[PDB]
């Protein structure tokens, strides 16, 4: 019928299944309040719903937002509209102070007097939002070895001035504040653009290169204008490019009816890079696999300036990424990776860690508790078999 | 296959009503 | 510069509006501007426009 | 002078012919016909693609080409792409009688025609006969 | 009435536009190419028309145009959309330009890269009257060019720029600039202060970017 | 609800059964305390109570609103059915975790406070695109694959199932699987097979709907469909024809190539680029191989390649019994006149036999079942073939 796993494998089990039955079985039992369309449980608002709901009735109002136009001189005489309602000019109220009340900003007005309370945030769409990262990997530095070039010339430029504005001012010279990183695909560029996100003490920004592409004329175009205006106000922020092929790479005119929305898009681009005040502390990182078809516009130095390549290392990069990726699994004692990596010349690291992955499937495969070497090696003798005569190779 | 598009607004009409008993001078 | 009075110049352009309707709006009223007074001159450069 | 060559040589990425099979499916429209020998005798069944009732007819001879005292043959593809080839196979076996004073035999007479039509796909990019 | 420049894309002509808006004191207006295209139609008729009546009351005033190509491109049979509110922004643009009720008050400089997109209407001579070609550095210019950027940095005084000038082949004013500033930082990898001409050819090594290597078969 | 977030000996050690054994403690004597309670001081409370004191605390006439921006704790923007926004502030009776922006609201008339919140609806995608039961057989249908069946079952069943042995070695399951093959194979079988005998989501999409006359709906239509798959749940999603959408860039053209590029550029990043997707099965089935881009086929994406064969005598015995398990047979037929003579042709044309000799028999009226009814059907079957086919002799 079956066995056990290990030894009290249903004494754990049911004791385990029961208190979860019963913390259920406690909250009928006390009267519980769920699903009531839309409301909270009643154990948190029982002691809320009394005279502090009136402290929000009577003391709080309503505060309908708004939008400033312009300013007058002497005095502030705010020439507003609502959005839809009537365009009206109003004066702030008593608290705030008439400084930061500047034009083309989202303010709150008094329903009654028509008269300013609160500054607001502005309107930040979620298009672009969703595309803050707000969160950083957990990739380190040492998790991209076999790059010791590659790595160090990104260092030079994306991490130091942001870390170490000294160096730069004693000898007077600007850092090249573009790069772009390119290669064979699964070699490391996704990497190194988590591993510096990890690192970054600043406001990195992901953007997908096709998520520009849309439907509609222009619209493609005001996200970028919104990308280098939340640039220009979060100081010292990233922004990382990623297959920008899809943004543009060429401007086929034989036969000019064609692609052109795009190239109106690549554009407006170049032009919020560099050309007509500059944009101050503001680094880029593109990625893609063929760096060959794209627009010299974006080729010019000053936009991009250093061309980093990735190739596959040589013989001891593969034995060091077995040293990352066969150091974080269970194995046996009796390790050795020159013999490994003589059986793989030409590979990537992607190639690497699906050997390590394909390793833990032979224990699986048999009924084991660990990772043998001469499983390894019956993991590296059917993968040798496996990259002979694969399907695509 | 490949073409863009522009667009349009249909804006919505607005109708207001009220009690209508306030007299308006004060003045005077 | 002949008239400088009776003339109506359309740039054949700005004709064109976000609305659905408010295009065909501004022509019948030239037209009945173009009526009222009674020796009218309309002219609209650069048509491929519209 | 380089991008307005065809290419009607090189193979296929299957690991096939590419222009050949093209031509081959033009032979199964416009005609039909067959023959038949069982014993002493031999027939061929043609058929007539256009018949409309203004042509002539006065040829009083048709897709039966008799090329020999001992052969004809029955044609079906482009029309005019077999008057090259009827004038040429009639020719061969005319210069084997000036050769040994015999008669061809049916065997190889068709061996020097498949000669000349896979010589077209071999080598030049010509265009094969269809 | 109206310059244009136009060149090769790294010749310099963002500088001449941020330079002279730098000198003068007039009301100097930027202006980019694909903002004129908008969502809805109309919208840059009206984007247009609202930015020459600032020009008007401002009256010394200069507006300037870059990318004009965007907007700027001989018509043609085309359908759908795209292009059809392009030339209609377009059409608003000339005559609100030149032609009926001229004015002397407000003076547009254009720039692009690429000349034979554009209309014959955009080229006339009253539209845009003065061309002005941007050339590549010939010989002195680059020598020119790396003497200006070297200003700052501290420059060994053995340093022969025409020696610089004429091992820099075929570069334009951004790429001669990307030397000066690639060989300060290949100076703060050994942690010299000054430069050499070493500096410069490992810098002019890296901006050519040679690719690969066992190029050993020929001479 | 999230009592205890431990886990980690995650075995039959014996630091779990005191855990969760405090935990039965713990849980018994807050039972225990409160049975005391509707014992000796057993008062309704809150029955009314806390409802007309709230009741009377919102308007009777309630208004729907919409989220706009969320602002710190209390207040947040809203907008009214018109458009006419509100800066108001919410009160703690409303579940402030389910309030994300996009959503229904619940409004006041003087201050227009923000109340309640109504319930969403089911969005329309999941209902067009995923099969939403197990639509058809299980492993009776096939035939005897048994190691094709082995391998789809360690990626994906057995990883979902019994999640036990990853996990002692810390070791992730492999990402991506292909399916490709000869037609008529029984690769979309295969797909509705782990479909029928599952526990997670399954979506199914077929890739040559994937190309609209629009122009950034190709990529519109792919980030939302992994959307809906991470947001529902543990999800399975199969892309059915993928290769003749997303072969290579084999001449770089424009007009509309250079589109299904771009879509083929999107589903790249959005298959893997940032932050793993989790629980997100990726299954993809094709008819030819080799024509297709190597940054998809390269691991990160793709860790499993299985060849599907065609068997010539042995599971076709059974095929040829699976399709006439259901119909009548005469004792005047023997399979074995066409399983052993040929030895090529598809599954999907022993399909197209099986019901031909019903088709053959009906037409004219007849009884059960003939030896000729299986000898027009192959001779259909081969013209079915034959037909479409221009070879002629050696190529
Ligand atoms: N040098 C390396 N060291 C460690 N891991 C590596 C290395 N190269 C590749 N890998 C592994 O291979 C996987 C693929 O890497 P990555 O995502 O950077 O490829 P990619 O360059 O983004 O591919 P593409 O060019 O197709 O976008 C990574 O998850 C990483 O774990
Ligand atoms: N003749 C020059 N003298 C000095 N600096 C130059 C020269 N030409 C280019 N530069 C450098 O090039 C940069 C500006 O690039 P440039 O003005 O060529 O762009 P553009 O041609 O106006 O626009 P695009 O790059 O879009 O064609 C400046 O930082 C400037 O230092
Ligand atoms: N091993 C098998 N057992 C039962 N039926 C099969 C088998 N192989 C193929 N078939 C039949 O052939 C068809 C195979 O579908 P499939 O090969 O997936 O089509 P495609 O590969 O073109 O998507 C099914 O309808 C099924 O009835
Ligand atoms: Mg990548
Ligand atoms: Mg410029």
């Amino acid at each position: 019928k079956t066995y056990g796993q290990s030894t009290y494998s249903r004494q754990i089990k049911q004791v385990e299944d029961d208190i979860q039955q019963l913390l259920k079985k406690i909250n009928e039992l006390t009267g519980i309040k769920e699903s009531d369309t839309g409301l909270a449980p009643p154990a948190l608002w029982d002691l809320a719903a009394d005279k502090q709901t009136l402290q929000s009735e009577q003391p709080l109002q309503v505060a309908r937002c708004t939008k400033i136009i312009n300013a007058d001189s002497e005095d502030p005489k705010y020439i507003i509209n609502v959005k839809q309602f009537a365009k009206f000019v109003v004066d702030l109220s008593d608290q705030v102070a008439p400084t930061d009340i500047e034009e083309g900003m989202r303010v709150g007005v008094d329903r009654n007097k028509y008269q300013i309370h609160i500054p607001l945030p502005p309107k930040i769409d979620p298009t672009v939002t969703m595309m803050q990262v707000e969160e950083k990997p957990d990739v380190t530095y040492s998790d991209v070895g076999g790059c010791k070039e590659q790595i160090e010339k990104l260092r030079e430029v994306v991490e130091t001035p942001l870390l170490h504005p000294e160096r730069f001012v004693n000898l007077g010279i600007e850092p090249p504040k573009g790069v772009l990183l390119f290669g064979p695909p699964g070699t490391g560029k996704t990497l190194c653009a988590r591993a510096v996100a990890n690192r970054t003490d600043a406001c990195f920004i992901r953007v997908i290169g096709s998520e520009l592409v849309q439907k509609y004329v222009g619209e493609g175009a005001r996200m970028v204008r919104e990308l280098f205006e939340m640039a220009r106000t979060k100081k010292a922020c990233l922004i990382f490019f990623d297959e920008i092929d899809a943004i543009g790479g060429a401007r086929f005119d034989d036969g000019a009816g064609g692609d052109n929305e795009v190239q109106r898009t690549m554009l407006e681009l170049i032009n919020q890079l560099d050309g007509f005040d500059p944009r101050g502390n503001i680094k880029v990182l593109m990625a893609t696999n063929r760096p060959d078809t794209l627009d010299p516009a974006l080729m010019r130095p000053g936009r991009l300036d250093r061309k980093i390549e990735f190739s596959l290392p040589d013989l001891e990069g593969r034995t060091h990424i077995f040293k990352i990726h066969a150091r974080s699994m269970s194995v046996e004692r009796d390790i050795r990776f020159e013999l490994l990596a003589r059986l793989c010349p030409n590979s990537t690291g992607a190639e690497i860690r699906s050997v390590c992955t394909e390793a833990g499937m032979f224990a699986i495969r048999a009924r084991r508790k660990i990772a043998t070497e001469k499983d390894f090696l019956e993991a590296v003798n059917k993968v040798i078999k496996s990259y002979a005569k694969f399907s695509a190779t | 296959x490949x073409x863009x598009x522009x667009x349009x607004x249909x804006x919505x009409x607005x109708x207001x009503x009220x009690x209508x008993x306030x007299x308006x001078k004060x003045x005077x | 510069s002949q008239l400088d009075c009776n003339f109506l110049k359309v740039v054949s352009s700005s004709i064109v509006d976000k609305y659905i309707g408010e295009s065909a709006r501004l022509i019948r009223e030239m037209f009945n501007y173009a009526r009222d007074h009674q020796p009218c001159i309309i002219f609209m450069d650069e048509i491929d426009a519209i | 002078s380089r991008r307005y060559d065809s290419r009607t040589t090189i193979f296929s990425p299957e690991g096939r012919l590419y222009q050949v099979e093209y031509a081959m499916e033009a032979i199964g429209h416009a005609g039909t016909c067959l023959g038949i020998l069982a014993n002493d005798g031999v027939l061929l069944a043609a058929e007539r693609r256009n018949i409309h009732k203004l042509l002539d007819e006065v040829f009083f001879s048709e897709k039966i080409y008799k090329l020999n005292e001992d052969m004809a043959c029955s044609v079906a593809g482009i029309t005019s792409d077999a008057n090259v080839l009827t004038n040429e196979l009639r020719l061969i076996a005319q210069r084997y009688l000036l050769q040994y004073q015999e008669p061809i035999p049916c065997e190889q007479l068709v061996t020097a025609l498949c000669d000349i039509k896979q010589a077209y796909t071999q080598f030049g990019g010509k265009r094969p006969f269809g | 009435k109206g310059v244009l420049m136009y060149g090769p894309p790294g010749t310099g002509k963002t500088l001449l536009a941020r330079a002279c808006a730098a000198q003068t004191k007039a009301t100097f207006l930027k202006l980019a190419g694909p903002q004129l295209v908008q969502m809805f139609i109309g919208d840059g008729a009206k984007l247009v028309r609202d930015a020459f009546a600032l020009a008007k009351e401002k009256a010394p005033s200069i507006i300037f145009i870059d990318e004009l190509d965007a907007i700027g491109t001989k018509r043609f049979d085309s359908e759908k959309a795209g292009d059809r509110e392009v030339q209609r922004t377009m059409l608003e643009l000339l005559n609100q330009l030149d032609g009926f009720q001229p004015n002397t008050q407000v003076k547009v400089i254009a720039a692009t890269n690429r000349v034979d997109i554009l209309d014959p209407a955009l080229l006339r001579s009253g539209r845009l009257d003065r061309k002005i070609e941007f050339p590549m550095p010939n010989e002195e210019a680059r020598a020119r060019i790396m003497q200006i950027h070297s200003r700052k940095m501290n420059v060994s005084p053995d340093v022969n720029y025409e020696e610089l000038a004429r091992c820099t082949d075929d570069f334009n004013g951004a790429q001669c600039k990307a030397v000066c500033v690639e060989a300060g930082m290949i100076a703060l990898r050994r942690g010299a202060t000054e430069l050499t001409h070493e500096d410069y050819m490992e810098g002019i090594l890296e901006v050519q970017a040679k690719k690969k290597a066992n190029l050993q078969y020929y001479a | 609800a999230s009592k205890l977030p431990l886990v980690t000996p995650h075995t039959q050690c014996r630091l779990k059964l005191l855990k969760l054994e405090r935990i039965k403690d713990y849980l018994l004597m807050e039972e225990e305390f409160i049975r005391n309670q509707e014992q000796m001081k057993p008062l309704e409370e809150k029955q009314e109570e806390e409802r007309s004191k709230v009741d009377d605390l919102r308007g009777t006439p309630m208004s729907v609103g919409t989220l706009e921006e969320i602002i710190d704790d209390n207040h947040a923007i809203v907008s009214t059915s018109v458009g006419s926004e509100h800066y108001v502030s919410i009160l703690s009776f409303v579940d402030k975790d389910l309030l994300e922006p996009g959503c229904s609201v619940l409004l006041n008339h003087k201050v227009h406070a923000v109340i309640g919140v109504l319930m969403d609806d089911t969005d329309p995608l999941v209902t067009v695109m995923k099969v939403e039961k197990a639509p058809q057989e299980t492993y009776a249908d096939i035939g005897g694959l048994d190691n094709q069946i082995q391998e789809i079952k360690e990626s994906v069943e057995l990883p979902l199932t019994h999640p036990e042995y990853y996990e002692e070695m810390g070791i992730k399951p492999p990402k991506g699987v292909i399916l490709y093959g000869p037609p008529g194979t029984g690769k979309t079988l295969l797909a509705k097979a782990v479909a029928n005998q599952t526990s997670a989501t399954f979506l199914r999409v077929v890739g040559s709907e994937l190309i609209q006359k629009y122009l950034g709906d190709g990529p519109k239509l792919v980030r939302e469909l992994f959307r809906v798959a991470e947001e529902h749940a543990p999800s399975i999603v199969f892309i059915d024809e993928i290769d003749a959408i997303g072969t290579k860039r084999y001449d770089s053209n424009s007009g509309g190539e250079r589109e299904i590029q771009r879509t083929m550029l999107e589903l790249l990043n959005q298959l893997d680029g940032f932050d793993s997707r989790g629980d997100v099965k990726v299954i993809m089935a094709t008819n030819r191989i080799e024509t297709l881009d190597p940054a998809l086929i390269r691991p990160g994406r793709i860790d499993r390649k299985i060849e599907f064969p065609l068997p010539d005598e042995k599971t076709k015995k059974r095929i040829f019994q699976i399709h006439t398990s259901r119909m009548t047979l005469a004792d005047d037929v023997t399979l074995d006149d066409l399983i052993m003579a040929k030895d090529d042709l598809s599954g999907a044309d022993i399909k197209a036999i099986c019901t031909e000799a019903g088709l053959m028999a009906l037409r004219e009226r007849r009884m059960k079942v003939t030896n000729e009814d299986f000898k027009k059907s192959k001779e259909n079957v081969l013209y079915k073939k034959q037909e479409g086919t221009p070879e002629g002799l050696y190529l």
